[PDB]
Order: C-alpha cells, then sequence, then structure tokens
C-alpha cells in the first residue's frame, strides 16, 4: 500500500466558531476554577471571611 | 527467597464448569418479534440529552443579584473567620506568688512546656507570664526540645 | 480482610476457623455461558427480583442441532416468548465458574 495521502480532505476537519469557542471556554473555565481554589485555600489559611 | 508477599486470603470454590457457549437472539417466527426492531431503533432515534435553559426575566432583574449589590449575603459557607473570632477570652494579672506555685506544679507534671500550651493553661497574658517564666525557667534554643521554655537547672537539679 | 502471606508461623489456625483451600468438589458440574440482549438482561440481572420463580423452560430437539427458549408468560407480552438459542461454540475449554466469600476471622 501506498502512504497516506496528506491532502485527502476525509483526513481534515474544518472547525467552526462551535469547536473554538468550546476550546477557548475550557481554558477559561479551567483558570477560573483554579482561581476559585486559589481563594479557598487563601480564606482557610489566613483566616478570612 | 521472600519471606513477606502480604497475601489477601478468602473463601473460594469451583461450582462448574462451562460446556457451551450460547447467544440468545428473538425468532424471527415470534408473534411478539418486531417489538424488538421497533426498540432497538428507538435506542438509537432517542436522544437524552436536552438543551440549555434561557432566562426570560427582565435582564435588569436577573442581574440584580451581581456585582455591588444592595442586599448582604446571608450564606454561612467557609466562615472560618466569624467561627474564630466569635471566640475570645482574656484573663487578669493574679500576683505572682500563686502562679509561681502552680507553675512549679505544672512543671513537675511535664518539664518541657511551650509557650502556646503556657498562655492557655495559665491563662495569663505573655507580658506578666514573660518575667516570672524568665525569672523561674529558661528556653533552650540549641537543645533538642528546641522552642520550649523548661526551668532552669540551678532549681531543676534537686 | 488483610492477612500475613507466607505465614510460617501458622497464624491461620486460630485467625481462621476454615478451610483455605480451593474446594474442587462441584467441579464436575455442566454449565452454559449464555449471552442475552440488553433488554433481557435488564431484567433478568435485577437484584430485586430472581425470588426462584419460574422464568420459563428450555426445549432441545431430541437429535440436537437447534435450541430454543421458551419463556413463560410473565414477560407482559411486552417481548417474544420464544428464542434460539445459538451454540457459538459446540465444545469449550478452559472456561470453569468459582465463587467468592469472606472467611471467619474469630477462632
Amino acid at each position: 500500500k501506498d502512504q497516506d495521502d496528506r491532502d485527502h480532505f476525509g483526513k481534515k476537519r474544518l472547525d467552526l466558531a462551535g469547536p473554538l469557542l468550546a476550546q477557548l471556554f475550557k481554558t477559561l473555565f479551567k483558570k477560573l476554577t483554579k482561581d476559585i481554589f486559589r481563594y479557598m485555600q487563601r480564606t482557610v489559611e489566613e483566616a478570612h471571611d | 527467597y521472600i519471606p513477606y508477599v502480604k497475601t489477601i486470603p478468602k473463601k473460594t470454590a469451583i461450582v462448574g464448569t462451562v460446556c457451551h457457549e450460547c447467544q440468545v437472539m428473538p425468532s424471527m417466527n415470534d408473534p411478539n418479534y418486531h417489538k424488538i426492531v421497533e426498540q432497538r431503533r428507538n435506542i438509537v432515534k432517542l436522544n437524552n440529552k436536552e438543551r440549555i435553559t434561557t432566562l426570560d426575566e427582565t435582564v435588569g432583574v436577573t442581574m440584580s443579584h451581581t456585582g455591588m449589590s444592595m442586599r448582604s449575603d446571608n450564606s454561612n459557607f467557609l466562615k472560618v473567620g466569624r467561627e474564630k473570632a466569635k471566640s475570645n477570652i482574656k484573663s487578669i494579672r493574679m500576683p505572682k506568688k500563686e502562679i509561681l506555685d502552680y507553675l512549679f506544679k505544672l512543671f513537675d507534671e511535664y518539664d518541657y512546656w511551650s509557650l502556646k500550651g503556657l498562655k492557655e493553661r495559665t491563662r495569663q497574658p505573655e507580658a506578666h507570664l514573660k518575667e516570672c517564666l524568665d525569672k523561674v525557667a529558661t528556653l533552650v534554643k540549641k537543645g533538642p526540645y528546641a522552642f520550649k521554655y523548661t526551668l532552669r537547672p540551678e532549681y531543676k537539679k534537686l | 480482610e488483610v492477612f500475613d502471606g507466607n505465614d510460617i508461623e501458622n497464624n491461620e489456625t486460630k485467625v481462621y476457623e476454615e478451610s483455605l483451600d480451593l474446594d474442587l468438589e462441584r467441579s464436575n458440574r455442566q454449565v452454559w455461558l449464555v449471552r442475552l440482549p440488553m433488554f433481557l438482561a435488564e431484567k433478568w440481572r435485577d437484584r430485586n427480583n430472581l425470588h426462584g420463580q419460574e422464568l420459563g423452560k428450555i426445549r432441545i430437539n431430541k437429535d440436537g442441532s437447534k435450541i430454543t427458549l421458551l419463556l413463560n408468560e410473565n414477560d407482559n407480552d411486552s417481548i417474544p416468548h420464544e428464542y434460539d438459542l445459538e451454540l457459538t461454540k459446540k465444545v469449550v475449554e478452559n472456561e470453569y465458574v468459582f465463587t467468592e466469600q469472606n472467611l471467619k476471622k474469630y477462632q
């Protein structure tokens, strides 16, 4: 068999606004959750409200 | 060999040996057949997932709880500051002549006693406590029991 | 249920009041490994059922080569009452069924 063609459009994917915003939101939400945990640790340790 | 293997014994028994492997398939000539066909088609046709919920209320009403809002939070979650700040108790300078014997009996109970524990047990301010503690005892800074006030050897060696 | 390993001290005699050896007495028992569809398995694998009631019968031709399952009328006329048992492997090797229970920890 011949080496797989890299230009074959069947092996390609087009990312629209959907997936792009999905991954961007995933990253931003991970950052938000990290910040929430940091605030929890800070309040519990430094004895704040 | 190895002297330890850390096994986990259990009660097991062989209660049969498999002889035939069978596959149950509904008969093609059964009157109730083709009901499973509809069920299997539904297995893929039906979709479990739902859609996001949109709020039809006024945007200002929905946002009234956001940011600098007049209403004060009534939640009690993670109120560590309140929990530990509510408790507070103070004490008076009782004459040295009594706390001094009290400290001797406490030292007899234990010979290496910390500053926080001393404040807790004697229930005295650090300012007054330090004078008597230095007068009678000394702090070992380099010894293995570091950071712990202990009676001076002059009186301990008795 | 943690316990020592080699146990050269003979601690099992008092720690466990039951034999720790595999019980090879019922091994001479024919067993059929049957794969069921999802609809039948969702009601035959239930734990709030199987009180000993008759689930149906098995009909095998005298000359063999064809085996069928005839369920009782307890299915609520919602699934077929007749099924075919397709023998994927007439002869099966190296397949056994074993149980697992805890041991008495006192004496």
